């Protein structure tokens, strides 16, 4: 059973790697907007948590 | 005097409300996609470690 | 090199200047990276050098000097 | 139908140009005079037909402009 579960573990590992790469790529792009919205446009007017 | 100021306020208000509606929506869309993929990655990370 | 690949990752994951990121520059107070920003920073550090880090030992890292110390 | 003001001009614009205050105001505006709140007759007339006068003077390649403080004036274009 532990061997059988380790195969599930490895599937999860590959999935996790893919998701990791995608998340990092998103952050890299979003950084530019953050540097650009330092004009005090983000604090409440743009970031409407509602 | 009223007839002047009333008009000016109408124009200010309409522009501000529509512009914020137009921009904030997509800004939050992006933030939410990034949040979602990060959350999925963290759940996968924790489950893999355990 | 590792000691400058760390800067490559930190600057482009927090958006701060290369000059700002010194060895002792802490992420939260100097670089301003908050909870999720630091999470993404550690994920990027993992990806760059294709390694993995424990949860507690990773969260212990809260500075450029500490970042390199665990990296190198 | 034919021989009808609407064929050639909007009714409100013709109504404005037919007013007794128009010649004085046109002569002054072309001369560069600014119009404030104090001269009620002229200012109220400008407010009543603002869009018609702006569209009319546009034929000359000049903008009839309204500052936020409420005073009108003419700004010519390059052409």
């Amino acid at each position: 059973e532990m061997e059988n579960v380790q195969k599930k573990l490895r599937k999860l590992e590959r999935d996790y790697y893919q998701i990791r790469e995608q998340v990092v790529s998103a952050k890299a792009g979003w950084c530019a907007v953050m540097r650009m919205v330092k004009d005090n446009g983000v604090e409440r007017r743009l970031h409407r948590r509602e | 005097a009223i007839r002047v100021t009333q008009s000016d306020r109408d124009l200010f208000k309409h522009l501000i409300t529509e512009a914020t509606s137009y921009v904030s929506a997509d800004y939050m869309r992006h933030a939410n996609e990034r949040r979602t993929h990060l959350d999925e990655a963290l759940a996968l990370r924790g489950e893999l470690f355990g | 090199t590792i000691e400058e690949r760390v800067k490559k990752i930190i600057g482009e994951q927090l958006g701060v200047k290369q000059e700002e990121v010194t060895n002792n520059a802490s992420f939260v107070e100097d670089l301003g990276a908050d909870s999720l920003d630091t999470v993404e920073l550690v994920m990027a550090l993992e990806e760059e050098f294709d390694t993995e880090i424990p949860d507690e030992e990773a969260e212990k890292i809260t500075t450029v000097q500490a970042a390199i110390d665990y990296i190198n | 139908s034919s021989t009808h003001i609407e064929q050639f001009m909007p009714v409100k614009l013709a109504q404005a140009l037919a007013n007794s205050l128009f010649p004085e105001l046109d002569s002054q505006l072309r001369a560069g005079r600014h119009i404030g709140i104090d001269d009620l007759d002229n200012h109220a007339f400008l407010m009543d037909f603002q869009e018609q006068l702006e569209e009319f003077y546009a034929r000359y390649n000049v903008e009839l402009i309204r500052a936020p403080e409420g005073f009108f004036y003419l700004r010519p274009r390059s052409t």
